């Protein structure tokens, strides 16, 4: 059947720029069907374009997008911030329906350092023969960052457990969590575990650790 | 008065069946056509089924065919979708959608449903685990204090943590779970003011509905251990 | 149901030019050609 | 109802199809019969 | 989806005016006649309005003629009902009706609305106050113990009291309210066991929309009036 | 225009009892145009009876009410015990709606004492000047009930609030509360007061009283 296309699959900016999508078609296909759609986070999607170039209802002034033959677009002109989410593009066949693959926006702050707090493991998994030592970074831009785990400054990297955050509409940072999980007797093998956090906004990896003061 | 609602969905064996429907309400149902898309995890869209309104034309891609069934009801005013002999790459996000123009097939979709997860895999289900977290110490005890809650070893998806009946939600980070060796693993972080704990008490809330799990933990500050 | 020019517009015509925007071109031309048919074929027996 | 030609298509016939497949049958003969008929007693009229 | 809810309605001075509405939805608007019914406060019903489906045609009492407004708007899909130089027989239930056969004016009635209160008097907006009960003593003080929650001294009509939010729900009576000298006064009892109550501590609670007033009130377990 | 009048208005009846209403009219009307509504506690009422012999959806089978010419009548077979409510009987008239007044029916049980239970005022309303003494009578069969304020033997009838209760669905008996209002110099000219309550069901009438015991 038809197959479609997108470029770029990621892509940033701020209020104040202008922004331009593709859907790239691989065979010659008239203008009548066609369709757009937006998805926010967990959120069933919803029409936005009817027909390649005429707007839907509750739509604002600013979209628009146009063409013809093999090529097509959307343009956004004064792009708010509401306007960091996913979007598709549809093409109708002989009997199939085709979507797009996924085109996502993302919204630009300023940078910071990550903030760091680690946590020990509780008593009642300790009774259970485990451990699991857990590292959160939170309130972070961008979403590009690198952790380590050192135990008496061994670098280990078995047994981490990691997983990021939809960007936030509150400040547009990223948050994180890095778990490293243990058993009963090699938590008491050893003194120090410490987690660092490396990231573009300070050459020194900060570093937020625990001993075994009372543990 | 536009609505569409789902029903169905859970966990099924590879090897059997599963037979959702679709509840439709607000426009005249018989003077449309009906279908089904779905939505894979890894973020992108694929077309299952549809059928015109009066219900004896049906379509199908050719990667699913002969398989699944779907027919329609007028009087009931609901749509039905019935699967059989399943396989793993079916775990993904389903939906329910009307077409534009009226009597037609195959243009445009304008009003979906909202979702129903199915996911057929070989695991186990199990009950999760909750543990309640503190800090070890502070230098100069700031008032930027921190507490987390730790759900591990479940099956299957969803779970539903919330912060004394849902009391707060500022300030709070959800985290997506992510699955190792058959078992789910959920973390959650919350940063309160150093003089609202420990005088206000708070409680995680986990509340697990394909188990059955209705496990509820509270944070101790930092008991040492030590023994005379 | 064309013929009898029962619904041709209301049902038939209209939700259809709604998608082919020149589908008036092949229904408009088919209500002249049978209906002349039927006037003729009413004059036949009238001139029998 | 059927005789007079008025929504004979969209109000009685094609809901009985969607129960009945065959129904059709029995109501298009019916319009070569009446019709038929009806223009014959016209001409009656013309040779008076 | 048929569904008919109300708004408007409150006080209103006599020499005033009100405008009523009345929102339909699930049926088709364009298709029916539509009908205001009232009910009296002791226990009688009595007809106001009502109109065909395209707006042209009124039908009208002799006892109220010339005063009330109806009217229609189909693109909107509500009902109105304006009215000027209100009495005071006028302090009643209103409702809003569909007629049963279509295109119909004047036969039966099969859906209706819920209500929606107005009342037309000279009195005055008040705050009421509240005032927690408990008993004096008790002989053998056995397991059987009640309080009470005394409301008085308010306006208009109505008042919501709950029990800690609406926790408890057995074993209270709700007393209608009786209106002297321009002042509504509401009481309330409960009855719990003799074990829960003092150990237990509970609020009357109180929510006065009318005025704006929320008092929230505890029972003090019979303290005695002495003093050194 | 046409009047409506009924009979009775107040009957009451047990599970196991048959019974039958009457509307009767002022009058001659052809039967095409009579309906029947039914209201429960708070409900706004609902259609009942289309045509004066055919039902509604939502319907047992055991609710039927025939005739013709000028009188017309509603029985029930086998009567539970969830048709204690109020009833209404409509007619078309030129261009008029004209119901009736209301046929209100009661569940009866066993008889019983009333629970009595006074309460005294409480502080705060004795820093405001007044006083108010409640007494309470709760879960009562039947309605009828007398009541009195007794003040050193003295029988005040000055300052009395009653209101009655619905028919409770729990049990099939009926609340009351009686308030003596008072002013603050009133309340201390005196010592003892009584509420008592006067039935059928005990030629004695129980006395609930207070004094002023640290008061």
């Amino acid at each position: 059947e038809i197959v479609l296309t997108q470029s770029p699959a990621l892509m940033a900016a701020s209020p104040g720029e202008k922004v331009t999508i593709t859907c790239s078609v691989s065979l010659s296909i008239s203008s009548s069907n066609l369709f757009w759609y937006q998805q926010k986070s967990e959120t069933s999607p919803k029409p936005w374009i009817y027909g390649t170039s005429k707007l839907a209802s509750g739509v604002p002034v600013r979209f628009s997008g146009s063409g013809s033959g093999t090529s097509y677009s959307l343009t956004i002109s004064s792009m708010e911030a509401e306007d960091a989410a996913t979007y598709y593009c549809q093409q109708w066949s002989s009997h199939s329906f085709t979507f797009g693959g996924g085109t996502k926006l993302e919204i630009k702050r300023a940078d910071a350092a990550p903030t760091v707090s680690i946590f020990p493991p509780s008593s009642e998994q300790l009774t259970s023969g485990g451990a699991s030592v857990v590292c959160f970074l939170n309130n972070f831009y961008p979403k590009d960052i690198n952790v380590k785990w050192k135990i008496d400054g061994s670098e280990r990297q078995n047994g981490v457990l990691n997983s990021w955050t939809d960007q936030d509409s509150k400040d547009s940072t990223y948050s994180m969590s890095s778990t490293l999980t243990l058993t009963k007797d090699e938590y008491e093998r050893h003194n120090s575990y410490t987690c660092e956090a490396t990231h573009k906004t300070s050459t020194s990896p900060i570093v937020k650790s625990f001993n075994r003061n009372e543990c | 008065e536009v609505q569409l609602v789902e029903s169905g969905g859970g966990l099924v064996k590879p090897g059997g069946s599963l037979k959702l429907s679709c509840a439709a309400s607000g426009f005249t149902f018989s003077n449309y056509a009906m279908s089904w898309v779905r939505q894979t995890p890894e973020k992108r869209l694929e077309w299952v089924a549809t059928i015109s309104n009066g219900g004896r034309y049906t379509y199908y891609p050719d990667s699913v065919k002969g398989r699944f069934t779907i027919s329609r009801d007028n009087a009931k005013n609901s749509l039905y979708l019935q699967m059989s002999s399943l396989r793993s790459e079916d775990t993904a996000m389903y939906y329910c959608a009307r077409h534009l123009y009226r009597y037609d097939v195959g243009g445009a979709l304008d009003y979906w449903g909202q979702g129903t997860s199915v996911t057929v895999s070989s695991a186990k289900t199990t009950a999760p685990s909750v543990y309640p977290l503190a800090p070890v110490c502070g230098d100069t005890t700031g008032s930027s204090v921190t507490l987390g809650c730790l759900v591990k070893g479940y099956f299957p998806e969803p779970v539903t943590l919330t912060w004394n009946s849902g009391s707060l939600s500022s300030g709070v980070h959800t985290f997506p779970a992510v699955l190792q060796s058959d078992l789910y693993t959920l973390s959650s972080s919350v940063t309160v003011t150093s003089s609202t704990w420990p005088s206000q008490s708070i409680t995680c809330n986990v509340a697990h509905p394909a188990s059955s799990t209705k496990v509820d933990k509270k944070i101790e500050p930092r008991g040492p251990t030590i023994k005379p | 149901q064309v013929m009898t020019l029962e619904s041709w517009s209301m049902g038939i015509v209209r939700p259809l030019m709604e998608v082919y925007p020149y589908a008036w071109v092949f229904f408009i031309p088919f209500i002249f050609v049978v209906t002349f048919v039927m006037i003729n074929l009413v004059v036949a027996i009238c001139v029998d």
